[PDB]
RNA sequence: GUUAAUUCCGAUAACGAACGAGACUCUGGCAUGCUAACUAGUUACGCGACCCCGGUCGGCGUAACUUCUUAGAGGGACAAGUGGCGUUCAGCCACCCGAGAUUGAGCAAUAACAGGUCUGUGAUGCCCUUAGAUGUCCGGGGCUGCACGCGCGCUACACUGACUGGCUCAGCGUGUGCCUACCCUACGCCGGCAGGCGCGGGUAACCCGUUGAACCCCAUUCGUGAUGGGGAUCGGGGAUUGCAAUUAUUCCCCAUGAACGAGGAAUUCCCAGUAAGUGCGGGUCAUAAGCUUGCGUUGAUUAAGUCCCUGCCCUUUGUACACA
């Protein structure tokens, strides 16, 4: 069949946070719907389920590279510290929100911790994101 | 049965791209994934100009994998833009004639000279003294 | 189309070049017209290199200015799509016909200099870089502080300029400094 | 039996002498050798000022120290290669030898 | 360069000696300057105009 | 500015006063040449002596020399 | 005062006071008997057309 | 006459010379060729996972090799070939072949300033002090004080922009110390964050690390309103460093929401991977980048000229100047 290479990534996060929206046993936390994703965002996000779209994110790239833990993932969700009356930096994302992805994605399998630290994606997940990059590439034949 | 591996390197400011063309089907993908998904999407037709000079009879025949490491996006873009063109005429000289790895030389040079000849610019060291290479910091008089 | 060159989705051919003075300068027949106006470089290292380059990569240099807009080069090469699309929905003609008029109409023919100033026949390159600062002068200045954006803003500028209904900036300027040129000479 | 030398020195050419030189000792004592395996150099580099006062125009200077770093894994016993590194050596270059 | 204390003050002293060019290298360096281009005599030969052989074993 | 020096020149008029026999119109040919009768120190001085060389031997097959 | 072409057959020198404008020879594509110098701003190559608004003035030769 | 050059050709009461420039060293390219490699890999296989024979894997192991990795010897470019200009000499322009037909820095002559540095030195003359010390040690304050002006920089004045998500690519580098008490940090839990708690790796192509940096790309929210631009000022709280933060050391959260609508006279820097946008390393560092020094991404406008201004270098001319 296809990969989620050949799939076009933009609408194949959304799909799979549809996905994660048709499941619906993600455990949530309590403090999703207040919190500010990050010490260097402003604003909290304008979608209601960032969460799901953002551990779809987490999905596709544990599929792309495995062993990705907690500091890897605010590297990736990291960006521009504006300080104000001071040059901008790059500044990290907060630890806690991909920590409790990785805890939402170790409660229902998708992910497993691997040895010499890190997550790695399991055969189950691989099945679910290929079949949903079937589905993609099924929607826009 | 025999394997007909050709290996080209492609080299932008500091961007390389490695092309591998081999026999097989008329597929070309960098990095496990086709052209039809390297962002940015603006210059797509300008991945698809080596496809587009020579048709699809050409490409038939060849599969083009190739990795992609160092530089920007527009950087490897053109790194992998001069590299699937030299993998090409590497190919087409190593195991079949010279005379259309020279015609489809000639079509490439009357398109760019990019495609084949590498860029030789690269960046100039910054001086002690000014922000930049050739400027200098604000002189302030009196 | 191995042949023939298709600019995104508009032809090479079926382009006009009306001055014979700006034919050779003018690089957008047969040659010199690509798939994208984007490049590698290298045209600033000879003096009449920049001739060689193509008039949709010029504008689409000469866009990205003051401070904050240089290097983004994909960003205005948008700009440049966008404006080339929202030029065939209102006119219907071919946007590479409608820039060339655009071009031959704002390029002031004469400049006043010093040698008191005196009136001299301009070059037909610096007419044409003339004609392109003159322009995208002119879209800045429309697009700034408005809410008519810069890719609508440059296609209202190349369409009067290529009509010449004296509303645009460029012709505008054009018109006073050749009105200058007559006058101190 | 994997004896692995290193051999680390600040000028070019001394070092390759000494290399090409355990190379030829190599191939005299007959022994399974693998090439002079080159390591990225390393350029220490110091950005001072000229003045020692701080009063003139911003000059710099920039001292660089360029070392470098070769290693030869040698399949021989010990008393070969104490035999061989304890002959023709030159202060230029450190020799590290590690057993394992 | 040197320091020297003298009663009324402190003299500086800096001496600068080129060393001369030496095939062995012990009282010099042993690479030439860049600008000394070595130019060698030729041998005096005599040509032959007459063709001969020099055969031999 | 690719104006050779008179390190340069005085050089290669004495090679050429030495070795008129040996060297001739090609470069790479007369380059080897001076390259061994000459104790040259560095490439792009070689290469300099060597072009001299190639200018002086075509101004012989043009005419007399000063 | 009718506009005339002319093409540029051979520039004499750089004028003005800054030293920006060419000294150019003309010889006219209408009538190809007559040619003037006249003073030329801007990068100018021999074999191209200028687009003259007045034809009979003319450039004080230095 | 020519050159970036007192660079050469040629004349010649000059000849023979010397420093400088040039030459040289490093850096950047080009070598499908040589040497190399379990501290870089490549492509083939053997498996494993997933999708409908084929595709992907920085998931695992090994089979030749070095194209990508690194660093050594070499080579390559010289106005050499052509067409013109030129005393047909010195040299100049364009073109073919070609990775280059001016890449950048270091070094840098004679003579001087009464240029800066005694607050770099246990480099130092002379003068002052030397026990109620200008020596040395400790506590606190100051070097931050604010009617004012100047300078180097940062933030911006937005719609070519801001916010919120998703995609996605770097290279210079640095890292556990003689005294020295102070390292880079992976990963798992606690917390929204600043951070804290435990096992590990690394004296370095081994680990941080495939350094998942930003600009940019894609998709919503905004609608020309000092607006979701801009974040100055100020209140409340929570963490780290240190013996000690008050005159808030820094960082995080909420809230307060000023001028600024592209800037007068005047002035700075620059022409190719250059300016500019943009972020990342080193120094200062216990805590620490609006500076500086390097590096990387995106990447242009215009120019192949001139003495108009500012100045410099030769020749002639005049001088009542020679601290000129
Ligand atoms: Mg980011
Ligand atoms: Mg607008
Ligand atoms: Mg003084
Ligand atoms: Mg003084
Ligand atoms: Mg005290
Ligand atoms: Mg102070
Ligand atoms: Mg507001
Ligand atoms: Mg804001
Ligand atoms: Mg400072
Ligand atoms: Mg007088």
């Amino acid at each position: 069949g296809v990969t989620v290479k050949d799939v076009n990534q933009q609408e194949f996060v959304r799909a799979l946070a549809a996905f994660l929206k048709k499941s619906g046993k993600l455990k949530v936390p309590e403090w999703v719907d207040t919190v500010k994703l990050a010490k260097h965002k402003e604003l909290a996000p304008y979608d209601e389920n960032w969460f799901y779209t953002r551990a779809a994110s987490t999905a596709r790239h544990l599929y792309l590279r495995g062993g990705a833990g907690v500091g890897s993932m605010t590297k990736i969700y990291g960006g521009r510290q504006r300080n104000g009356v001071m040059p901008s930096h790059f500044s990290r994302g907060s630890k806690s929100v991909a920590r409790r992805v990785l805890q939402a994605l170790e409660g229902l399998k998708m992910v497993e911790k691997d040895q010499d630290g890190g997550r790695k994606l399991t055969p189950q997940g691989q099945r679910d994101l290929d079949r949903i990059a079937g589905q993609v590439a099924a929607a826009k034949k | 049965g025999p394997l007909q591996s050709v290996q080209v390197f492609g080299r932008k400011k500091t961007a390389t791209a490695v092309a591998h063309c081999k026999r097989g089907n008329g597929l070309i993908k960098v990095n496990g994934r086709p052209l039809e998904m390297i962002e940015p999407r603006t210059l797509q037709y300008k991945l698809l100009e080596p496809v587009l000079l020579l048709g699809k009879e050409r490409f038939a025949g060849v599969d083009i994998r190739v990795r992609v490491k160092g530089g920007g996006h527009v950087a490897q873009i053109y790194a992998i833009r001069q590299s699937i063109s030299k993998a090409l005429v590497a190919y087409y000289q190593k195991y079949v004639d010279e005379a259309s790895k020279k015609e489809i030389k000639d079509i490439l040079i009357q398109y760019d000279r990019t495609l084949l000849v590498a860029d030789p610019r690269r960046c100039e060291s910054k001086k002690f003294g000014g922000p930049g290479a050739r400027a200098r910091y604000q002189k302030s008089y009196r | 189309t191995p042949d023939i060159k298709l600019f995104g989705k508009w032809s090479t051919d079926d382009v006009q070049i009306n001055d014979i003075s700006l034919q050779d300068y003018i690089a957008v027949k047969e040659k010199y017209a690509k798939y994208l106006p984007h490049s590698a470089g290298r045209y600033a290292a000879k003096r009449f290199r920049k001739a060689q380059c193509p008039i949709v990569e010029r504008l689409t240099n000469s866009m990205m200015m003051h401070g904050r807009n240089n290097g983004k080069k994909l960003m205005t090469v948008r700009i440049v799509k966008h404006a080339f699309e929202i030029i065939h929905l209102l006119t219907g003609e071919n946007p590479l016909q409608v820039l060339v008029n655009a071009i031959i109409n704002s390029g002031p023919r004469e400049d006043s200099t010093r040698i008191r100033r005196q009136a001299v026949d301009v070059s037909p390159l610096r007419r044409v870089n003339q004609a392109i600062w003159l322009l995208c002068t002119g879209a800045r200045e429309a697009a700034f502080r408005n809410i008519k954006t810069i890719a609508e803003c440059l296609a209202d500028e190349l369409i009067n300029a290529a009509k010449g209904s004296s509303n645009s900036y460029a012709i505008k300027k054009k018109d006073e400094l050749e009105r200058v040129a007559k006058s101190n000479r | 039996h994997r004896i692995r030398i290193t051999l680390t020195s600040r000028n070019v050419k001394s070092l390759e002498k000494v290399c090409a030189d355990l190379i030829r000792g190599a191939k005299e004592k007959n022994l399974k050798v693998k090439g002079p395996v080159r390591m990225p150099t390393k350029t220490l580099r110091i950005t001072t000022r000229k003045t020692p006062c701080g009063e003139g125009s911003k000059t710099w200077d920039r001292f660089q120290m360029r070392i470098h770093k070769r290693l030869i894994d040698l399949h021989s016993p010990s008393e070969i290669v104490k035999q061989i590194t304890s002959i023709s050596i030159e202060p230029g270059v450190e020799v590290e030898v590690t057993i394992a | 360069v040197r320091h020297v204390l003298l009663r009324q003050g402190v003299l500086g002293i800096k001496v600068k000696i080129m060393l001369p060019w030496d095939p062995s290298g012990k009282i010099g360096p042993k690479k030439p300057l860049p600008d000394h281009v070595s130019i060698v005599e030729p041998k005096d030969e005599i040509l032959p105009t007459t063709p001969i052989s020099e055969q031999k074993g | 500015g690719r104006v050779r020096t008179k390190t340069v020149k005085k050089a290669a008029r004495v090679i050429i006063e030495k070795y008129y026999t040996r060297l001739g119109n090609d470069f790479h040919t007369n380059k080897r040449v001076c390259e061994e009768i000459a104790i040259i120190p560095s490439k792009k001085l070689r290469n300099k002596i060597a072009g001299y060389v190639t200018h002086l031997m075509k101004r012989i097959q043009r005419g007399p020399v000063r | 005062q009718p506009i005339k072409l002319a093409r540029v057959t051979k520039v004499l020198g750089r004028t003005g006071s800054q030293g920006q404008c060419t000294q150019v020879r003309v010889e006219f594509m209408d009538d190809t008997s007559r040619s003037i110098i006249r003073n030329v701003k801007g990068p100018v190559r021999e074999g191209d057309v200028l687009t003259l608004l007045e034809s009979e003035r003319e450039a004080r030769r230095l």
